[PDB]
């Protein structure tokens, strides 16, 4: 118009992020008083609101620090708020609101607001027609502007309105996007759940697993679908143990005193007490402070055992007594186990080992006792004079083998002695009668790996009930022999036979300490401590999963290991692929493939909670009656509900009819909305104290047209209870159009807007004006047709034209005589006024095809030429002639030549 | 009889410089000190380093700063003084420190990108470099994305993003993250994923009182405020309803449903006592709470916003009294100081509220800015359980409306009933960094041995470390000596002062007497970070305008910004990052578990978070628990 800024000059606001300035800056600016100052230039976005600016600092000196928020308020004197919804359903007609705020102190504004045409949307604005309202906005107030549209293609489509004021240089534009979604219900399907375990059924040829795609046959076209692969790991282990409670061992901490032998009887329970407690880690339960004091007693025992070391590196009860074979073989045993606890001298430990070998070993390997220990109760089951040629050579052997690592480079005759004493035991193992001898010599041979064959069978079948190595005598010789046995089981790694043997020891409830409890106490706890070390605990999750998806070119290799805080791995693909998985290794896993997609729906309507009927009738300028009828779909009468109304562009409700509703009980209308006027009451809200659930609650008021304009925008009414926005219902109203729904032809889920000219035009229509318009690059088809049948409906008419000649054949392979359905909106039944058995000259574009070949249908659009062809005996009439001569000449100029270009 | 002592923290930590206090009492000449840390039990030598010499010129107070590389685990701290060795087993925390997570928004729409930063800092809050595992769990608790990043050379700031797919479960999503070295200790932030659009105004509902008094005839008066994000006041209509909660269950009061006109950005709506009591005896409602649900609709119907205040407590008394700040042990016959903490029913501190003990009788005291009141009561030299009850003497109110609370303080048990006490008193005021504190050392013991107490040893605890140790000189006859203790940004937010003296007395018996105290310091940032306008003038900016953003901070630091549309916080304001939420975490992770003092000397120490072991056998209790008692 005049004295206003045109539409193309206006740059729309487009940048509306919800958060921005996600920056990382360093305060390196020269500091003044330890204070750095950074200056940043920023382009504030297009939002009219208030921004919150939050800064966090990190300094290796001052640590972390969250700063107080800094708010920036962005505003403008005149603007539009285009309030879209999050999403809209494809083909669903909905109303959108556009609010124009005028915040100028005392300056009213004559404004123009225009919705811009977008092919993805079916609204009033088209290519060649604008949709512009002229409206006035009072000082310090807002104005709601309703637009109805229809999204025709899914995805991130875009609505955009502009507005300008007259006589001033003030303009604004808002370009916002909204996600358009198809029609369906969220469905989640399980594709494959297999147990990944090579070895178990998954053959030694490591498991291969074929995984099919998902059905997704009812997947609504034009929707993404994600496949999520998952690697669940089943761990469950348990090589379990129940160690002896430490509170039961308080007596095993004994102060070592006395002579060469008595000192050893007291250092025994203490060393074997610390050892067991260090391995079972009960030190908290026992009392953590008591360990340090137990270290002094073990160091005190060892120190006092140096004064009884004879020059020959051997030990005896006294210093004047002849050295004992067994005692020196026990000193080695104890000191060999207390190496990590106290400082065991290598000269002392290995010296006694060297002495045993060179002095107290017979050629055949046997060790001979020459000075029996005075305390004949500390030795255990050796006291029994039966087979002491084996028992001693088995005892001295174990002591030598536990000093191995410590005395290999210091004693070179050790390797020769170990094998020698093993040769004698091995040969005479099959001739043993006592269970005690079978155990202690069985542990001495198992340490070399020399307990196999018939010997191994003898050791195992020596157990009574497969849980104890007992001899008809004292029980502490039996606790000892089961303890050497449990040690041998652990050495050979026979973990199938062990649990029963250990359960027997635990049920004995032996806690060491007593008369001659030296061996029993050192051995029963040496065995139950090595029981906690020869674990394992699981076994191991060592899977190697490979995923080959025909989509990706690179293989996906996952390694699920135990002792890793995860055991879960996932991969996502946007394409429904038929892939294969190959596992490898130990462990029992899981493989779950879950796809996600949109399935086809069978519809509700919906509203679910509200019924709605809206009627628009003429009154008994224009003035009409708007009747509204609503009802709640529950069991109770709904509470305060809202009736949100928009007007038929250029219509204002009747004030006097409103006052009458306001005074009605259970109904409310703000003073605000009352005293608006013709001015601009295009929107109205009637608050309802309630709506009934049994029958309809109906109201009705008169609407007056204050500004008459061609092509009016359908009104819209929307109900909803105050507490819930989603559960709403919205009906439309237009004098003509069915129920506010704009014209659109649909098949399945594809739709195209139909709000346009019914045909091209109508000032003299000559032959030249026909050859020019029928040979434009676009024009595809040209037929002389005859109207056989006309089918009336509620939305689209169907004119079954039988083609009588194909002047210019197109993409449609139509022979002469066949019939083709021409579709036209109901609003075009009067302007076309096509009659049966008559002829017409028609031509249109290729975009005016409907359906799939060979079953195509034609659309009588704004590029379709509809012209009445007079009959044979009608050309005789001296007024149709001028036309007849033109059509008959348009016939032979298209048949012979065709198009100039 | 020289006595060598050692003090360290209850719980030692990995990859951190834990300090260790070395001492020699009644010592002569120099004394060579070697410190060792071994894994427990056995020998693996975790820290051999740290050897020092205690000098007469230091009164024989030394210090070794050591680091530990890197069921529960334990170390054996070992301390050899010349030939004499002292060792103590101490507990070790696996916790490497803290992780803080920050997302851009509070809520997100399927199809958008979640921007999130991980803040990796030790216990002392300084940035550290570690490997970090990061998970993202859905509502039902299923991880869909995991990263394995490292804050090495990264100045403690690990940026990250995640594109929410359009196909995703709505509701509460969670980001969980932990240190590779400590999978047990986990750090989480929730973010909502929902289908939403940003509204153009906000709605604030504020009840006149932050609580409800069952006998207030007037009822619950609520002010429904509504203004546009850009400032202007809203014109519209509001629906408001009320409800009763107890405790996770809500009951809606249908007959309280009102419709109120929102004019000039405001509206008034009241829940009359009548309606309340009808919707359910009145005293049965005490303990429960009230919530207000607002729904404001612009007279245009083009925009609609819902808001809600919840947890308005129903109470007989407008106050609560707490002794969480007063120590539970006194010194028989010595003045006892009380830290009464008076809150408003919601949990906020109540300013200027006079309090008093039972009777009283002039003896009063007003609550300050932090909601704390300073009472001091004179005591009997009896070993009887001191029982103290407190009010609460606000006029305008009534005895019936006044609040009350009752604690019980036990006597400090003395070494073989020697009647030798120590008491640390501090003048109560909001301590700011930069100020100097006047710590008061009052000594109680018979004059027969008083001349032997020549110095007190004090130790400052903070964030769970030994911030500073020192010696307070004393001459014979001085019952009360003062320590001018400077307060720095390092004492934030709270600190413990523990001090003690040792001597030979009774019958040649070694005696240790200690006392602790907990002082709150003005919570803030250790340094400073200010964000403001660079342009020194003008009104509001216009959409698409360039503006200068001034940032004032500490030299060397790295700053990470973000700008969110305050519209978002109309939808969800929860799970934001605050400096206050940081100091909240730090505090809850103190090894010190008590306002001060202790049943004995071994109690003062362990309760405060320290270990005292001597060459006379005077040691603390072995702490087996990482958590505080309860
Ligand atoms: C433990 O003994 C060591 C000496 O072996 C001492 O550490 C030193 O502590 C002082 C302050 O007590 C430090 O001086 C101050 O450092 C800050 C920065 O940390 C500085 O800004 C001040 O101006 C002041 O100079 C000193 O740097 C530090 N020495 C070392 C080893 O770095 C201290 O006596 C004892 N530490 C305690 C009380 O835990
Ligand atoms: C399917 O959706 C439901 C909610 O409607 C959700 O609880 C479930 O986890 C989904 N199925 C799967 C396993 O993806």
């Amino acid at each position: 118009d005049e004295d206003i800024i045109a539409e193309e000059n206006i740059v729309s606001r487009s940048e509306f992020p919800e958060s921005w300035l996600w920056n990382v800056e360093d305060l390196k600016e020269p500091p003044k008083n330890g204070i750095s100052t950074k200056l940043m230039n920023i382009f504030l976005k297009d939002s009219i609101t208030t921004w919150e600016i939050l800064a966090v600092s990190m300094s290796d000196k001052k640590g972390i620090c969250v700063a107080d928020p800094f708010e920036v308020t962005v505003m403008q004197d005149f603007f539009i708020d285009l309030r879209l919804p999050y999403s809209v359903v494809r083909n669903e007609q909905v109303e959108i609101r556009a609010v124009l705020y005028n915040y100028r102190q005392n300056q009213e504004l004559k404004v123009r607001v225009e919705l811009l045409h977008n092919p993805a949307f079916c609204s009033l604005a088209t290519t060649k027609r604008r949709h512009q309202q002229t409206v006035t906005i009072p000082p310090k107030s807002s104005l709601s502007v309703p637009y109805v549209i229809v999204p025709l293609k899914t995805g991130l489509q875009e609505v955009e309105v502009k507005a300008a004021v007259y006589h001033h240089f003030i303009s604004d534009g808002v370009r916002k996007s909204l996600k358009v979604v198809p029609e369906g219900i969220r469905m989640n399907k399980t594709v494959a759940v297999r147990t990944l375990d090579p070895e178990r059924l998954g053959r030694e040829g490591v498991q291969k697993e074929d995984i099919p795609p998902a059905d997704l046959s009812d997947q609504v076209p034009d929707t993404e679908s994600e496949t999520r692969i998952l690697l669940q790991g089943t761990p469950v282990a348990q090589m379990t143990e129940d160690a002896v409670d430490a509170e039961r061992l308080k007596h095993l901490i004994v102060t070592p005193s006395g002579c060469g032998e008595e000192n050893m009887i007291g250092m025994t329970p203490t060393v074997i007490a610390v050892h067991y407690l260090d391995e079972t880690e009960q030190w908290e339960k026992f009392g953590l402070e008591k360990r340090q004091g137990a270290l002094e007693l073990i160091k005190k025992g060892y120190t006092q055992q140096l004064a009884f070391r004879q020059p020959s590196s051997a030990f005896a009860a006294f210093v004047k007594r002849a050295p004992s074979t067994w005692l020196t073989a026990y000193v080695v045993k104890v000191f060999s186990l207390a190496v990590n606890l106290i400082a065991i001298d290598s000269q002392v430990l290995c010296g006694a080992v060297k002495w045993l070998i060179l002095e107290k070993q017979k050629p055949d390997g046997v060790f001979q006792e020459d000075a029996p220990v005075i305390h004949q109760e500390m030795i255990g089951g050796l006291r029994n004079n039966n087979e002491k040629d084996m028992a001693l050579t088995a005892f001295v052997l174990i002591s030598l083998q536990e000093a191995k690592d410590i005395c290999e480079e210091q004693v070179n005759s050790l390797p020769g002695s170990i094998t020698k004493a093993g040769d004698f035991l091995e040969a005479n193992y099959m001739n043993l009668q006592r269970s005690y001898t079978v155990a202690i010599a069985g542990y001495a041979l198992a340490q070399m790996g020399r307990l196999k064959g018939p010997l191994l069978n003898k050791f195992l079948t020596t157990a009574k009930d497969k849980n104890r190595w007992e001899d008809p005598g004292k029980q502490l010789y039996n606790v000892e022999a089961t303890s050497y046995a449990l040690l041998a089981l652990l050495q050979l790694k026979d973990f199938d036979f062990v649990p029963p043997v250990v359960r027997w020891l635990n049920e004995q409830r032996y806690y060491g300490g007593g008369y001659g409890s030296t061996q029993a106490t050192f051995m029963v706890f040496q065995a139950l401590a090595q029981y906690q070390k020869d674990a394992p605990d699981h076994q191991e999750l060592n899977l190697d999963v490979s995923l080959q998806l025909p989509s990706r070119s690179s293989k996906i290799t996952h390694r699920i290991h135990w002792e890793s805080a995860s055991l879960l791995r996932s991969e996502e693909t946007k394409e429904n692929e038929g892939f294969t998985v190959t596992a490898e290794g130990k462990g029992q896993g899981t493989l779950s493939v879950v796809t996600m997609y949109h399935a086809k729906a069978k519809d509700q309507l919906t509203c679910n909670k509200f019924d709605l009927k809206v009627t628009i009738k003429p009154a008994p300028k224009n003035t009409m009656i708007l009747e509204i009828c609503t009802r709640y779909r529950g069991d109770q009468d709904a509470t305060m509900s809202i009736l949100d109304i928009s007007m038929m562009t250029g219509f204002a409700p009747d004030t006097d009819d409103l006052k009458q509703l306001a005074n009605g009980v259970d109904r409310y209308i703000s003073k605000y909305e009352l005293d608006k006027a013709f001015s601009d009451r295009n929107t109205l809200i009637i608050y309802l104290d309630k709506v009934s659930h049994s029958e309809d609650d109906c109201l009705a008021f008169k609407v007056h047209q204050y500004f008459n304009v061609e092509l009016i925008q359908p009104g819209a009414v929307k109900v909803y209870a105050y507490y819930n926005l989603e559960e709403s219902c919205t009906r439309f109203y237009h004098p003509e159009k069915e129920d506010g729904k704009l014209n659109k032809l649909c098949r399945d889920e594809l739709c195209r807007c139909a709000e346009e000219n019914c045909f091209i035009q109508k000032d003299k229509v000559t032959l030249e004006e026909r050859l020019d318009k029928a040979c434009e690059p676009g024009v595809d088809y040209v037929y002389k047709t005859r109207l056989v049948k006309v089918q009336l409906s509620n939305d689209f008419d169907e004119y079954i034209m039988a083609i009588e000649q194909t002047i210019k054949s197109g993409s449609d392979e139509v022979q002469v005589g066949q019939q083709r359905t021409f579709i036209s909106p109901i609003k075009c039944r009067e302007a076309l006024k096509l009659e049966e058995k008559k002829h017409y000259l028609m031509w249109g574009l290729s975009s005016d095809f409907w359906g799939e070949k060979p079953n195509l249908s034609y659309i009588i659009g704004k590029d379709t030429w509809v012209e009445h062809w007079p009959e044979e005996d009608e050309c005789q009439d001296e007024e149709n002639q001028k036309q007849c001569q033109d059509l008959g000449a348009f016939t032979e100029s298209m048949v012979v030549f065709g198009c100039p270009n | 009889s020289p006595m060598y002592s050692i003090i360290t923290p209850n719980i030692l930590r990995l990859e951190s410089e834990e300090t260790m206090v070395l001492e020699a009492h009644d010592a002569q000449g120099d004394v060579p000190v070697t410190v060792t840390v071994h894994d427990f039990p056995g020998k693996k030598l975790v820290l051999s380093s740290e050897k020092t010499v205690l000098t007469p010129a230091t009164n024989h107070m030394g210090n070794v700063t050591f680091t530990i590389p890197a069921r529960n685990k334990f170390v054996t701290v070992q301390a050899t003084f010349g030939t004499q060795v002292v060792e103590k087993v101490v507990l070790v925390s696996l916790q490497s420190g803290y992780l803080f997570i920050q997302t851009d928004k509070t809520i997100y729409t399927p199809g958008s990108t979640v921007l999130y930063r991980i803040f990796t800092v030790n216990h002392k809050l300084l940035p550290v470099g570690r490997t970090v595992m990061v998970n993202i769990e859905n509502p039902e608790g299923i991880p869909v994305k995991q990263d394995s990043l490292s804050s090495q050379n990264q100045l403690g700031v690990l940026p990250l993003s995640w594109d929410i797919p359009e196909l995703v479960n709505m509701g509460q999503w969670k980001i969980r993250a932990y240190y590779e070295n400590s999978p047990q200790q986990v750090f989480s932030t929730e973010f909502e994923v929902k289908e939403y659009v940003l509204p153009s105004f906000e709605v604030i509902v504020e009840p006149t009182e932050k609580f409800y008094y069952i006998y207030n005839e007037k009822g619950l008066e609520v002010t429904i405020t509504a203004r546009f994000l850009y400032g202007k006041k809203v014109e519209g209509t509001a629906f408001v309803i009320f409800g009763i909660q107890d405790g996770e269950q809500r009951i809606s009061l249908p007959e309280s449903l009102k419709r109120i006109p929102i004019e000039d950005g405001s509206g008034e709506v009241v829940l009359s006592r009548k309606v309340l009591l009808d919707g359910v005896r009145a005293e049965d409602l005490v303990g429960k709470s009230l919530y207000v649900s607002a729904t404001v609709i612009l007279h245009s119907g083009s925009d609609m916003v819902q808001a809600e205040r919840s947890g308005i407590p129903i109470v007989t008394s407008p106050y609560q009294i707490h002794f969480t700040k007063t120590p539970k042990y006194f010194k028989p016959g010595m003045p006892f100081d009380l830290m009464v903490f008076v809150t408003n029913p919601d949990g906020s501190p109540a300013y200027r509220v006079p309090v008093a003990v039972q009777g009283e009788d002039t003896v009063q005291s007003l609550t300050q800015g932090d909601g704390v009141a300073k009472l001091s009561i004179n005591t009997h030299p009896s070993q009887k359980p001191l029982s103290i009850t407190v009010r609460t003497k606000k006029q305008e109110l009534s005895e019936a409306e006044q609040a009350t609370r009752t604690m019980q303080a036990l006597p400090y048990s003395t070494v073989g009933n020697s009647n030798n006490y120590l008491h640390l008193s501090v003048l109560r005021t909001e301590l700011r960094p930069g100020e100097t504190l006047n710590v008061n050392f009052l000594l109680r013991m018979d004059r027969a041995h008083e001349a032997k107490i020549r110095y007190y040893t004090y130790l400052i605890m903070n964030k769970g470390r030994l911030l500073k140790a020192g010696r307070q000189v004393r001459e014979p006859g001085q019952d009360l000596v003062v320590l001018p203790l400077s307060i720095t940004t390092d004492f934030i937010p709270s600190f413990r002062l523990v001090a003690y003296y040792t001597l030979i007395g009774a019958s040649g018996q070694r005696e240790v007497v200690a006392d602790s105290v907990w002082v709150d310091v003005k919570d803030s940032c250790v340094g400073s970070l200010v964000v403001k306008s660079g342009q020194s003038e003008d009104r509001q900016p216009v959409p698409g305008q360039q503006m200068t953003l001034k940032i004032e901070g500490d030299h060397g630091a790295r700053v990470v910004l973000v700008a969110v549309d305050k519209g978002v916080f109309v939808l969800n304001k929860k799970n934001k990052l605050t400096q206050s939420k940081i100091w909240d975490v730090v505090e809850k992770a103190d090894i010190g578990c008590t306002p001060g003092s202790g049943k004995d000397y071994a109690g003062v120490f362990s309760d405060a978070g320290l270990t005292f072991t001597s060459s006379s056998g005077q040691q603390t209790a072995q702490r087996a628990e990482l958590q505080c008692p309860q």
